[PDB]
């Protein structure tokens, strides 16, 4: 939830 | 476990299918390659602005000169890049469509064939194969497994190859543009992925595995609610509530612990991701300063590689899909590849003409596929002449039926041969054999169509004339013609349920249309009413006369006219001949002859959480700061690449990237404090209200009365379930989701404010694009669910005609016409087939549109970002910021849609949980109102009582019952049967108030009396006493609540109950645990303990409800001794079933239909002659008989 | 997750 | 530079 995917 | 070869699974794909798969996988690989090429260009764009970014800032002398070369470079470059992007868009569109369409088409085309072939295979199996298998499992296996295979060979493969293509395609560019950063990226790989996985795993915690935590309280709750009447009777509700509360108290603590740990875990994971993510970029910059790499190249490789890396995690699930699909395809193909010995779908063997019907069974040994465990037929010799009719008789084993079973060659015999005419049965074609043989069974079956159609299942080619003559020759014409719709009436399991004989007659008509040469009649007359039996018998007799016949039944009314009768013993044929001969034989036959002679607004649930004004503001403020902290990440990355792109003189750069990369991490660590907070504050907030809710629910569940607990709707399990789920569910709604949403709206809010203020009309444009692709993304999923539901409805109809076919199979095989069901199945399938063709056409367009929109949207991004915006003084660094910010906001908004179903479910689960609290009983034990009389001595006046149970207000139990019992005397109560005897005890305890009439104790009406105090003076003892898990002293002390009982007191009670023998014998003695958790005891001890419970209360009224019901031998004696010692000092009512032990009673009272019939002392009821005398005579007759 | 649809 | 991976 920052870039790559969380 | 068991899988299937990869080439076998696709055996039904040929020509166009393989082509579709090829062109599809090709297009899929291209589609895969498409994305990393997009990111490759993204570096070239950066370089374009970078070159100008450096030169623009390097001047500080001339201005107008920079308006020429720079703008021209940007012109040609940006135009080129935009053109390329537009180029990629059309590509991804086309290839996406091709991919999904083709793969789905192949899927459909194959699955169709799979279904057809499989059902054929099912139908082609021999009966022995069915006798050993579960049909339900097989049908469900069909419908469920073929779907799995479908999910397997579907578009999932295309996605797999696409993913592999982004993987390779990503890593290829990643490597070729530079080897270092890739390895440096791979170095940090064995942490980030694991962390992301961990987070994704932790946020799946809402599903019900909480049972492990709750079960402790759940056990208490279950044993309580299962024992409700005892806790009600002894009014220990406050105690049970207390225990439950304690267990909840533990549960919540364990909860908050879990919350702390989980939040720490997630926070740490996030930190690691942040840290590596920043670190890699710092190394990046460290490589850019050395001029080894271009600033854009860094981005290119970074993103290409990370894409390529994520591709694996995103790829993995489709492997499992195909993997599961082989496994499912194993057991399916196993039926299809299987070839039987019998067939019946084969065209082979002789089809003899002019069959005279001379049957003989020669030395037949047989056993059904229970095999060696039992051999029912031990050798055999039987002949039946042409035109004759033989009748088989037997005591048991149904070896009779076996011959009918074999005569159709449902089984081939172990040893021996069955011979129709001269030829062996196994030489003649199966179908033809089945066609020449007619059959009528005990239980007739009708398939669900018109009567004509059921008569048409005898022969496909037939006219209503033949039907008419058939039913008329079965004398079924009248009964059916009286029926409406004529021949077009309905039959089956659903609708038009008819008399058995009628159905049998329809079955005989059906069999009659078959015009067979051989007739087999097994017990068709049996299991039917005597009147219609003759009606059907007439038909059966009329069904012969043109045929040779073997008949079997238990009706020796139908046997006499037979030409030959045949008796079996232990599978051994013995007696054969005409009736008179068999009667002269005086054998088995003669023996048998002689033997037989939702969503709404619920705020109050939140108002209940309002108990905590704090803990929420903290989490929201914190989560809003997190929401404001989130885009700050994007603002940095903007200025990291921004300042480096906007650098100008390089000397100042290397110092600033370090200041940023530091800060880049600083928002990281601070993200650990905030995330853990909002997660811990909301968490702890969840476990507390879960205590309040479950406590307020359970409590109010003890408030309700026996009327509510007898409801079929509410059983212990259902209550515990309702108790667990709702409380578990509301927590999820009030929990993380909310925090996340607020975090997200905050996120998009700060993001959009920043983006909006920085870029003028740059943001306004994006905000026109993003919601359209999002909504376009939602509408696609809606069509997907629609087509899914519609498809489920169509195959449901085809699966319904399959279930009908494979359940009643043993009949369809007898009538053949399996091909009929094949055809019907096919026609049923043909509609889904055409539907599946359209599916691919749609699944493609919606996919390619959402992809193409995302790529074209990206063209507008830089096209408007460049050109009109960059020709103006507005700069690239802000563009890069806005894109990040906005799409971040959106992808955060996505979670809103993702988290929608939780509240909906919670509401429904919250809808129940508030109602259950507000429901009020007719009788409440909690009310402190009531008289609480001061006078001890108890009488009991029942007067004109009428009672019907609220669960069953049909047959009344009490009608005008009237009893009187003085103090200190025993009231025996005898009855014909039922709860009429117990309803007294129930009503005295006041589990119910009677419909009409009333009941007094001290002269005061119990109805106006206090409920608790009333129940407090009662020494109830039931049949099977329930004891809760705890010290037997705690089980005994349960007799008296609101006060702790003394040891010497429970000793005295135990001494009174005569249980002391056990209690002083045990190792633990009075502290021993009972109730199956720690120890086991027989009924006697339990009962004595119940007696102790009863008389420690020192009741004025003992109530002994069939106490010796389940008991035996001396136990009854000792327990009766105790019970006898218990009474005589108190008022009591005894309903025990041992009248020999009631012989000593002050007043015996026979009940009858709710009215007292006979009453008086023993000798008086004995002086009289009537019910009681009979009651005492009959059971005394049994004791005398046992000698 | 409070009353309209999150 | 958004969230899938640009």
């Amino acid at each position: 939830x920052v870039x790559v995917x969380v | 476990k068991p899988a299937v070869s990869v080439l076998t699974m696709f055996r039904y794909a040929g020509w166009l299918d393989r082509l579709y798969m090829l062109v599809g996988t090709l297009a899929a690989i291209i589609h895969g390659v498409a994305l990393p090429l997009m990111m490759l260009i993204f570096g070239d764009m950066t370089d374009s602005f970078a070159s100008v970014g450096q030169v623009s800032k390097q001047s500080t002398q001339m201005s107008e000169a920079d308006k020429r070369a720079m703008f021209a470079k940007l012109e040609e470059e940006m135009t080129t890049y935009a053109y390329y992007y537009t180029g990629i868009g059309a590509g991804v569109l086309i290839v996406a469509y091709i991919q999904v369409s083709f793969w789905c088409l192949a899927a459909g085309r194959q699955i169709h064939k799979i279904r057809q072939k499989f059902f054929h295979a099912i139908m082609n199996q021999e009966i022995g194969w069915f006798d050993v298998h579960d049909v339900g499992e097989l049908n469900t296996r069909l419908t469920d497994d073929v779907s799995k295979i479908n999910e397997g060979i579907g578009d999932k493969i295309g996605m797999f190859f696409q993913a592999m293509a982004t993987f390779f395609g990503g890593f290829i560019i990643g490597f070729t543009r530079g080897w270092k950063l890739t390895l440096v990226i791979l170095a940090i790989s064995p942490v980030l992925g694991l962390s992301a996985g961990i987070w994704a795993k932790i946020l799946s915690s809402f599903t019900d595995k909480e049972l492990h935590a709750y079960a402790k309280a759940g056990a208490v709750a279950e044993e309580v609610l299962a024992a409700i009447r005892t806790v009600i009777a002894f009014g220990g509700q406050k105690k049970e509530l207390e225990r439950y509360n304690n267990n909840l108290e533990e549960a919540k603590r364990l909860g908050i612990k879990k919350a702390i740990t989980a939040n720490i875990s997630m926070g740490a994971a996030f930190l690691l991701i942040y840290a590596s993510y920043a670190l890699a970029f710092w190394y990046g910059t460290s490589l850019v300063i050395s001029k080894e790499y271009s600033i854009g190249q860094v981005l290119t490789v970074f993103f290409s590689v990370l894409i390529g890396a994520f591709s694996v995690g995103q790829a993995s699930p489709n492997i499992e899909a195909f993997a599961n699909a082989r496994g499912a395809a194993y057991e399916v193909f196993k039926i299809i590849d299987n070839k039987p010995s019998i067939d019946s779908f084969s065209k082979s063997g002789h089809k003899p003409d002019n069959i005279q019907g001379n049957l003989e069974f020669k030395n037949i040994h047989f056993s059904y596929p229970s095999r060696k465990e039992v051999q029912i037929l031990k050798g055999l010799n039987l002949k039946v002449k042409s035109g004759q009719t033989v009748a088989l008789v037997g005591n048991s084993g149904c070896g009779k039926s076996t011959t009918v079973q074999l005569m159709q060659r449902l089984y081939d015999p172990l040893d021996g041969m069955v011979s129709i005419d001269g030829q062996d049965i196994r030489t003649i074609n199966v179908r033809y054999l089945r066609e020449i043989i007619g059959v009528v069974s005990q239980e007739p079956v009708l398939f669900a169509t018109t009567i004509a159609e059921n008569i048409r299942y005898g022969r496909e080619d037939v006219t209503m004339d033949e039907i008419e003559k058939a039913v008329k020759e079965a004398n079924a014409y009248d009964f059916i013609m009286k029926l409406p719709h004529q021949f077009d009436t309905l039959v089956g399991e659903r609708g038009a349920q008819l008399s058995g004989g009628q159905k049998q007659r329809i079955a005989i008509a059906r069999a009659l249309v078959r015009n067979p040469k051989i007739l087999l009649l097994d017990e068709a007359t049996s299991a039917l009413d005597t009147e219609s039996e003759a009606v059907v018998q007439a038909a059966l007799d009329k069904a012969r006369e043109g045929r040779t016949t073997i008949v079997i039944a238990h009706r020796l009314s139908t046997v006499r006219n037979a030409d030959v009768i045949a008796g079996f013993d232990g599978g051994v044929i013995v007696e054969q001949g005409n009736h008179d001969e068999l009667m002269r034989e005086k054998g088995i036959y003669f023996k048998l002859v002689m033997t037989q002679t939702p969503p709404a607004s619920f705020w109050r649930i939140l108002k209940l959480n309002s108990t905590e004004w704090p803990y929420f503001v903290v989490g929201i403020f914190c989560a809003i700061i997190n929401g404001g902290l989130q885009p700050a990440f994007s603002v940095i990355f903007s200025k990291v690449v921004g300042v480096f792109t906007n650098g100008g003189p390089p000397e100042t750069q290397r110092q600033n990237s370090n200041l940023f990369s530091l800060l880049f991490l600083i928002l990281g660590i601070i993200s650990f404090i905030t995330f853990f907070l909002q997660g811990f504050t909301f968490g702890k907030a969840g476990e507390i209200l879960t205590k309040r809710l479950r406590y307020m629910v359970f409590k109010s569940m003890l408030r309700q009365d026996v009327s509510w607990f007898d409801d079929p709707k509410n059983t212990t399990g259902a209550l515990t379930t309702r108790l667990a789920n709702d409380a578990a569910q509301v927590k999820g709604a009030t929990g993380s989701r909310l925090a996340v949403i607020f975090q997200n709206i905050a996120n998009l809010g700060t993001g959009i404010i920043i983006s909006l203020i920085y870029g003028w009309q740059l943001t306004l444009l994006l905000l026109a694009i993003v919601p359209i692709i999002a909504i376009a993304g939602v509408v696609e999923m809606k069509m997907l669910s629609g087509q899914a539901l519609k498809d489920k409805k169509e195959l449901e109809g085809s699966g319904k005609i399959a279930t009908e076919a494979i359940e009643n199979f043993r009949t369809v095989v007898s009538l053949t016409r399996e091909q009929k069901f094949e055809t019907m199945y096919a026609q049923s399938l043909q509609i889904p087939y055409r539907n599946a063709m359209k599916k691919a056409h749609v699944f493609g367009i919606t996919f390619s549109f959402t992809q193409a929109m995302m790529y074209f949207s990206y063209a507008a991004c830089f096209r408007f970002g460049a050109y009109l915006v960059t020709q103006q003084l507005m700069t690239f660094e802000n563009v890069l910021l806005v894109f990040s910010a906005i799409v971040f906001g959106a992808m955060a908004v996505g979670q809103v849609s993702s988290f929608a179903p939780d509240y909906a479910k919670a509401t429904v689960s919250a809808s129940h949980i508030i109602r259950i609290i507000e429901k009020t009983p007719e009788i409440d034990s909690y009310s402190t109102q009531g008289l609480k009389p001061n006078m001890l001595e108890g009488n009991v006046q029942f007067s004109g009582v009428v009672f019907n149970y609220p669960t069953r207000p049909s047959i009344p139990v009490l009608q005008g019952l009237s009893l009187e019992v003085k103090k200190g005397q025993t009231l025996a109560l005898v009855g014909s049967s039922g709860c009429g005897k117990s309803t007294v005890v129930q009503l005295l305890e006041r589990f119910y108030d009677p419909m009409a009439g009333s009941v007094f104790l001290d002269g005061k009406e119990i109805k106006q009396l206090n409920v608790q105090w009333l129940r407090a003076q009662l020494g109830i003892v039931s049949q099977e006493p329930i004891l809760f898990d705890c010290s037997i002293a705690e089980n005994i002390a349960y007799g008296d609540n609101s006060r702790v009982v003394s040891y010497e007191e429970i000793v005295r009670a135990a001494k009174e109950a005569n249980i002391h023998q056990f209690i002083d014998s045990l190792p633990d003695k009075y502290n021993t645990r009972v109730g199956d958790k720690g120890t086991q005891l027989s009924g006697g001890q339990k009962q004595r303990i119940a007696i102790a419970r009863a008389l420690v209360r020192q009741p004025h009224i003992l109530l002994l409800d069939e106490a010796t019901s389940a008991l035996d031998t001396e136990s009854e004696k000792v327990v009766q001794e105790a019970l006898d010692k218990a009474r005589e000092g108190r008022t009591c009512i005894v309903i025990a079933h041992r009248l020999s032990t009631i012989q000593n009673a002050d007043l015996i009272v026979v009940i009858q239909n709710g009215k007292v019939k006979e009453h008086g002392t023993h000798q008086q009821l004995l002086a009289q002659k009537g019910i009681y005398f009979s009651m005492v005579s009959v059971q005394a007759g049994a004791k005398r008989s046992l000698e």
